[PDB]
């Protein structure tokens, strides 16, 4: 089970890298109600992607 | 499988939704002093005594003094990184703890934060840590039994739902063993359990949790832990957190069992907090209110009548009576049951189980010393069968054990005292029991039957243990219906007495042992 | 620290100043006394064990700015009790009792950038309703906060900064 | 009209205008949120400040709250209307029945009756307990006190005295629970209600859960009802559940009131706080109060300042010891320390007195031999010191007795032994007319005939 | 740092006139009441051991003669007393 | 053994949630500071003073 | 740039006043120029007004008021790792031998939190020391605390050297020796007795002795413990010796009195149990490695109820008692089997065979202890022959607990032996159950395993 879980962890992480960038935007647009564009952040979201 | 990243993401997604950004006003102060875990705050003109003050980081302090121009508070955590000048925010909350049945199976800090790795709690709101127990008119006399696994205490020292029973003895005498065996035995009897560890070594707590999980009980327990390296204000406030988590069940018409691992170390941590505040000490340097400390804690382990449960729960629960049973543990230096803190607690609980080191070194385990140990509620808490078979057995042993003092040299009346000795001695050899091996009231009852009806006067002191093992295997094979009946009821009658005598004559006749 | 031993003296000085409608003169007199307490040489004399009625007279000598009756009498009492070092706090609590008496308050407004002077007008109009008091504002700038504003009025604060929103979101998770 | 300015634990400081400062012991009031908190002032500090003790949970009090000055001390319902009902320290009803229909209310701080009004009585009171009314007989209208460590029998003995004196007594009775278990208060309330004597007993309860102010003033709240019944011309029974908690609650608060500690951390006013209470629990020419008080002694130390100062205020002092209970000898009374003002040849007759002193002499002679027996064994005693020892052990056994309130523990039925029937048994044991019986023939029996009858079964 | 019966209106009196006239060395005013000990302000001519006369017919013994205070013990029931008497 | 496996799964899921959770706020802060402006700042102050 | 100024000096306690916003945090280090040498102060408290109260890690003579004080932003930090083996250091991690600098690359702060609840090892191993008496009668838990209650003249330090040797050779662990408040004379000759036995390159020494100001004697144990933590992080199994834990308590009592805190139970500091726990809770077996500890304990007034022994025994697992007697009889190591105890002796942890073997030899010896009482008063031939067998087996058991150390060769000549646990269980089962009755008792003395006892009987 331990080796199974260590594989599952990568399987999950490599998908959650798609969700980090969505949550990072939704959280800001909740904090700053002037809803924001993706374009100006397209590079920042990429380092958020990478570092996970 | 269950690493469903989709769920992990939607989880946070909901929080981003159910989050309120609107401004809110709060009241502020400045840290003016820091020393040995005590804080002095200037400002907070709107703080209230007993409040939680929120510090930088995710940390809290408890307001103890509202002086004329400053607030005195103790830090609930590592205090070293605080510094004069930091701002603190007054939360409008009196000291609170998460409560609910969703805590079952979690290992938790005294503030309710989960210290195991398994993520945040599911909990039914918060409860106040300092409360006043139900009044005199709300109680009900303790009636129902609480079964440990042990012949010695289930026969001599019965415990009832709603009782408080001090376990006291010297160090390394089996106190923790005798407590977590009682916790383990509730695995199936519908009593939720709570284990509070104050000032214990962290390795000991990790081993206790591992043994609780080994025997399946961990899914039914809450573990509140404040280790030896924790602040003195977390050790001192832990048992109140545990009691706040048990009162949740008590008040909803359910049953709980709570164990305070050391209330000597709580007293020592309170003595520390008190002397650091320059408060004059009394006997043995303990504060004046070291009695009130344990009194207002243990007085919450109660049983409450159905009207209190109805009124508290706004009429949702009818006709049930809740209870909270406490087993505080106290450590006594050199067998001295007459020191300021052991006596303060003997004066609060409804009895005590006294574990004697002389008996424990002589292989007699559990080392229940009769004569010093008693249950102040008495037999009212036992099952009908256990009440019948036991009789005054404990005073019989309490006599035999002093008779062994004078008979040590010589004896007159030297047959009746000879048979008295032989009987008491075989019974003591019969009461000793191995750790982690609980036995149902059916097994204890038929063993006490064998002991009382003279059915063991044949076999040697050397044979007792295998005799009992074979008897409990024989009746496991044959008479499982009668066991299923005595375990289901108080189960005493002349019919059952006959069935037991028949089992006994037959086993002794044809069985191996 | 003299926060506590200053309260009686500030209260007495204010209750006296009111009876005689001289609050402003008393405030300036206390402000001068609390300054002479800070001089390098006088702070040396205040620590050494002189007899009270000698220390008090040497202190009086250094002030012709005190109305010879009522300010010097305050100095003599505080000297008899050994509390001349408390004057810097007597001054603060005198100002506080005054601000209470005249129903006045002073609000700090802290922001990532200076405000548009219409925002300030509405802020003052709002606070003069949150508080009965006519409110001054002291706008201050701090680029740690990055949007919104902090309003601090006494020990009350309204944490309107986005910095606060971020730190308060982080701890929901 | 006043403001709170400090809150230290249970004591609160309040500031009032200079012309309106409350008097000592007047009661104030604060709205502690959705609650009403009563404060009783203890000291008039200078400058309009006043220092008070909270009669309730102090948690949740802010500074600057507004407190209202009630201009009268704490006042409790009193008289016939308070009979069969449970009350707070504040005189509020704590059972779920309606209001107390009292006609009159009394302040709980009162002066003791004058020296001129006191009365003295030689009239002996009989109890079913061998050891008590042999070694320490007590009289109608006098004080009794049960001294003991933790868990030696001073509550069971008081319930037996209640059973043996209070049911067979016509006047009213009062029971004050001062800092003891609420379980026992509920048990006692239901025993009384189920035996239909509750309509003759008034109950005040300030148990150990409550904050210090309640435990501090509940004993005075009970004395006030006992005093009302006394002054009506009646004669009353007053049972106090543990009077030690009344001084312990004072020790807990003393340092916060700003007073220097005394000998073992006790308040400096210990003896006065104790005397001012116990001087008004007395019988007088207009009516009499008979009282039994349990007195906890901490750490079994009979020389601790609190028991030591309490001893002087009692007529009969019964001293319970752990070293006797551990032998299973109940009631665990120590007959070489129990004493009574009533044990005189003039009061109890020459035979009772002479038997009591003979018992004391034998038991003390036995104490003197316990060290030589410990070192050199019993075979080194002279032929008659062995006789002293055997009779001493028989007497030790015979002072044991079964109680009606201990059936729950031992199953054996209770026994009631009349005085005439016990001085005869002890005269017998001492004179030598029962040497044949074994020691265990005397353990846990009633009259002596039960001992000679028990010997037949070993 | 703690006060010694320096309190608002007593201080204000001195603000008005520090060298208060010698109005009466014979009398004073109670400023504190607690546990049977009262602190008296004034009584410049009190002597140690002297009997001080209170309202009613009651007395106190002056035992502490300090800098601006007399500590005296009441010889009877004290709870009736009150500041300012 | 079968309950130790489940405890390991819970613990791993929690650590993954923790990582994503803190990256969310770090990203939101960077997006905010890269996208806040006077037009929105004035609107935030207007909002809060409208309910101050 | 320095910012503080000394404002008070009273004995070892120094107060310094900083700018109102730059106040140091607790346990931060400061330094001042005490004339021609610098001095390090450790913050203990923050008083109001920017003042901070400290304790001097050195002699405070010559300190003026108004000296400039420099605020180092971090606690006392010491050098750690392989670089510190065979060196001697004081509290501040400065080389105190003359061999020059310490070539470490990493420095750690001595104040740290104990391992969290989920870092602790979810197992319970045993530490095979290779000594017969210890591994039979008082086994060590890996990551446990061991008391060592011997007096003087019995070989405590040669036992320590033997453990240091075995855990380095037969395992791959290093050792750390922390000298808390004991004689300098003993430290010099421990250094030499180790250097001339070639173990000095396997132990890291740190010393704060009785001549040191209180702060040094207080924090030296934490210095040693943090070096042992650095070794643990490498995955090793480490052994930490404390020269006297009682003096670690007494240094804290002195410091507490200096800070003016109210005294407690028998005069001790109010924070006795927490000062003890925050040390004893850092030496545990972790998922990566483990620190075992052997601590010499002195019991005041021979009272095991005194708060200091009572607090220490709450943490000890094993307990070995050395006895002058067992040494007089010529048996080394001079461990007493009847008072030595370990709470690892349970069937549920150590096994049933080892448990009942230890209990066997215990009962045999504690009967022999009184058969030899009879023999003294009534002579040998008074005994039943059921007893003349017990005496002859007890004498052989008593001999077989001796052992030759690799460190004792300089005395005994005989080569040192490392005895596995299995071998000891075999040997004592044998001797107890009457096997080997046919060979004389001196065939067991100082032999090693039993397979060597048979040979020594062959060539006898
Ligand atoms: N019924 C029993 N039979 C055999 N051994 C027992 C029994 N109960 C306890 N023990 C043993 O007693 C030892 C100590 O027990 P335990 O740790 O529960 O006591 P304790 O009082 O909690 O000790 P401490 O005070 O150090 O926590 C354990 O090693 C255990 O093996
Ligand atoms: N007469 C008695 N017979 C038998 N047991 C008794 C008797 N009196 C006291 N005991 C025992 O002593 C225990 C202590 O109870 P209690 O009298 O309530 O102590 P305390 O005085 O502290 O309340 C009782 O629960 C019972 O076990
Ligand atoms: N294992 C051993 N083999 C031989 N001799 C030993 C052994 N252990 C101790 N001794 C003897 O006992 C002495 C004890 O001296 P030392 O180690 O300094 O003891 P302590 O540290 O208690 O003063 C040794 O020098 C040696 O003479
Ligand atoms: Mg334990
Ligand atoms: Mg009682």
């Amino acid at each position: 089970a331990q080796a199974e879980i260590e594989a599952e962890r990568k399987r999950a992480r490599e998908e959650l890298r798609k969700q980090v960038a969505i949550l990072a935007v939704a959280g800001a647009e909740k904090i700053i109600e002037r809803s924001v564009d993706e374009a100006a952040n397209s590079d920042i979201v990429d380092k958020l992607v990478a570092e996970l | 499988m269950q690493l469903n990243s989709t769920e992990i993401s939607e989880l946070i997604k909901q929080r981003i939704a159910q989050f309120n950004v609107v401004s809110e006003a709060h009241n502020e102060g400045t840290i003016v002093s820091v020393s040995d875990g005590v804080i002095r705050i200037h400002g907070l003109a709107d703080c209230m005594q007993g409040e939680m003050i929120s510090l930088p980081g995710n940390r809290y302090a408890i307001a103890l003094n509202l002086e004329r121009d400053s607030v005195g508070a103790v830090v609930m955590g590592p205090y070293a990184d605080l510094a004069e000048g930091m701002k603190v925010k007054c939360t409008g909350r009196i000291l609170e703890v998460p409560v609910g049945r969703g805590l079952l199976g979690r290992v938790v800090n005294t503030l309710g934060a989960p210290i195991d790795g398994k993520g945040p709690l599911d909990h039914d709101g918060f409860s106040a840590v300092e409360a006043i127990a139900p009044g005199v008119i709300e109680r009900q006399s303790v009636d129902q039994p609480v079964q440990t696994g042990y012949k010695a205490v289930d026969s001599m020292i019965p415990i009832g739902r709603g009782q408080r029973e001090l376990i006291i003895g010297d160090r390394q005498t089996g106190k923790t063993a005798l407590a977590i065996d009682a916790i383990i035995n509730q695995r199936d009897s519908g009593i939720k359990c709570i284990y509070v560890a104050i000032g214990q070594k962290a390795s000991t707590i990790s081993n206790v949790v591992r043994k609780l999980e080994e025997h399946g009980a961990l899914a039914n327990t809450i573990v509140v832990v404040a280790t030896a390296s924790e602040s003195a204000a977390l050790q001192y406030l832990a048992p109140y957190a545990g009691c706040a988590m048990g009162e949740y069940f008590r008040d909803r018409g359910e049953d709980a069992l709570i164990i305070y691992d050391d209330l000597s170390k709580q007293a020592v941590a309170y003595r520390q907090i008190s002397l650091l505040l320059r408060r004059p000490p009394g006997r043995e340097a303990f504060p004046g209110d070291v009695f009130y400390l344990h009194s207002r804690l243990l007085e919450r382990a109660a049983r409450v009548n159905a009207e209190y449960v109805e009124a508290f729960t706004k009429g949702e629960v009818k006709g049930k009576t809740g209870s909270l049973t406490a087993l505080p543990i106290i450590e006594t230096q050199a067998g001295d049951v007459s020191a300021f803190v052991p006596t303060n607690v003997i004066s609060i609980t409804d009895g005590q189980i006294f574990l004697e080191t002389n008996l424990f070194n002589a292989g007699i385990r559990p080392a229940v010393n009769p004569g010093i140990s008693v249950s102040r509620v008495g037999g009212a808490a036992q099952t009908k069968i256990m009440k019948k078979l036991s009789g005054g057995i404990r005073t019989a042993l309490a006599q035999y054990r002093e008779l062994a003092a004078f008979s040590q040299f010589a004896s007159d009346l030297d047959d009746a005292t000879r048979k008295q000795l032989d009987h008491g001695q075989k019974v003591t050899e019969l009461l000793k029991q191995k750790q982690y091996a609980p036995m149902s009231v059916a097994q204890q009852s038929l063993v006490l039957f064998a002991a009382e009806r003279g059915y063991l006067a044949d076999v040697e002191l050397s044979k007792i243990g295998s005799f009992e093992a074979a008897l409990l295997a024989y009746v496991d094979r044959d008479h499982a219906p009668l066991m299923q009946e005595i375990n289901q009821t108080g189960g005493y009658n002349d019919e059952i007495e006959g069935k037991l005598k028949g089992i006994l004559d037959s086993f002794k006749a044809t069985q191996s042992w | 620290e003299f926060i506590t031993v200053a309260r009686p003296y500030a209260k007495a000085a204010f209750d006296f100043a009111v009876e005689h409608q001289s609050v402003e003169r008393w405030q300036d007199m206390l402000a001068f006394a609390a300054e002479v307490t800070k001089n390098e040489q006088m702070a040396e004399l205040l620590s050494g064990a002189l007899a009270p009625e000698t220390l008090a007279e040497s202190f009086i000598a250094v002030a012709g700015e005190q109305l010879d009756e009522n300010g010097q009498n305050l100095i003599r009492v505080m000297a008899e009790n050994g509390r001349l070092n408390a004057l810097p706090d007597v001054l603060e609590q005198f100002i506080h009792l005054r601000a209470v008496s005249e129903a006045t308050a002073e609000v700090d407004v802290i922001s990532a950038a200076a405000l548009s002077e219409q925002q300030l007008a509405k802020i003052s109009a709002a606070m003069e309703k949150r508080l009965s008091r006519k409110v001054k504002l002291n706008a201050k700038i701090d680029k740690s906060v990055m949007a919104g504003v902090i309003i601090r009025a006494g020990d009350m604060v309204i944490d309107g900064s986005v910095r606060g929103r971020l730190e308060r979101l982080a701890d929901v998770l | 009209t006043g403001k709170i300015v400090q809150v230290i634990g249970a004591v609160v400081d309040v500031e009032f205008p200079q012309d309106a400062v409350p008097r000592v012991y007047d009661a104030l009031e604060v709205q502690n949120g959705n609650e009403r908190l009563v404060l009783e002032v203890q000291q008039q500090l200078g400058g309009g400040i006043v220092r008070t003790i909270a009669m309730g949970s102090s948690d949740g009090l802010r500074r600057g709250l507004d407190v209202k000055d009630l201009e009268h001390p704490i006042e409790v319902p009193v008289g016939k209307a308070t009979l069969g009902r449970i009350m707070n320290v504040l005189g509020e009803p704590v059972d779920m029945k309606g209001e107390i229909g009292e006609e009159e209310r009394w302040a709980i701080h009162r002066a003791a009756p004058s020296y001129e009004e006191l009365s003295n009585s030689q009239e002996l009171l009989e109890t079913g307990i061998k050891v008590i009314d042999l070694m320490a007989p007590f009289a109608k209208g006098g004080k009794v006190g049960l001294f003991g460590g933790a868990g030696v029998g001073k509550t069971v003995n008081m319930m037996e005295l209640i059973r043996n004196i209070a049911i067979e007594h016509s006047g009213y009775s009062v029971f004050a629970g001062v800092g003891e278990r609420t379980r026992e208060g509920n048990d006692f309330y239901h025993e009384m209600t189920d035996s239909n004597v509750i309509d003759k007993v008034s109950l005040v309860y300030g148990q150990m859960n409550e904050p210090p102010g309640n435990r501090l003033r509940v004993a005075l709240t009970g004395l006030t009802m006992a005093e009302k019944f006394r002054d009506e011309g009646r004669d009353v029974l007053l049972f106090v559940d543990n009077i030690y908690r009344y001084t312990l609650a004072g020790t807990e608060v003393s340092a916060l009131l700003g007073r220097m500690p005394s000998a073992v951390g006790y308040q400096p006013t210990l003896a006065e706080e104790m005397g001012v209470l116990q001087e008004r629990i007395t019988s007088t020419k207009t009516g009499s109060i008979t009282s039994v008080q349990a007195v906890y002694v901490p750490a079994d130390d009979l020389t601790d300042p609190s028991p030591a100062t309490t001893f002087a205020h009692l007529d009969a002092t019964v001293v319970l010891s752990r070293q006797i209970a551990s032998l299973g000898i109940y009631p665990a009374v120590d007959p070489l320390d129990s004493t009574s003002r009533q044990l005189d040849p003039l009061v109890v007759g020459q035979e009772h007195y002479d038997t009591a002193r003979g018992v004391q002499s034998i038991l003390q002679r036995y104490q003197e031999l316990k060290d030589i027996i410990a070192i050199l064994g019993m075979d080194e005693l002279s032929e008659e010191d062995k006789l002293v020892v055997a009779r001493a052990r028989k007497i030790q056994r015979f002072l044991s007795q079964p109680f009606f309130v201990a059936e729950v523990f031992t199953g054996s039925p209770g026994k009631y032994v009349s005085l005439k029937d016990t001085i005869r048994g002890f005269k017998g044991i001492m004179e030598g007319e029962y040497d044949h019986l074994p020691e265990q023939a005397f353990y846990m029996v009633g009259s002596i005939e039960e001992a000679v009858e028990k010997a037949k079964k070993l």
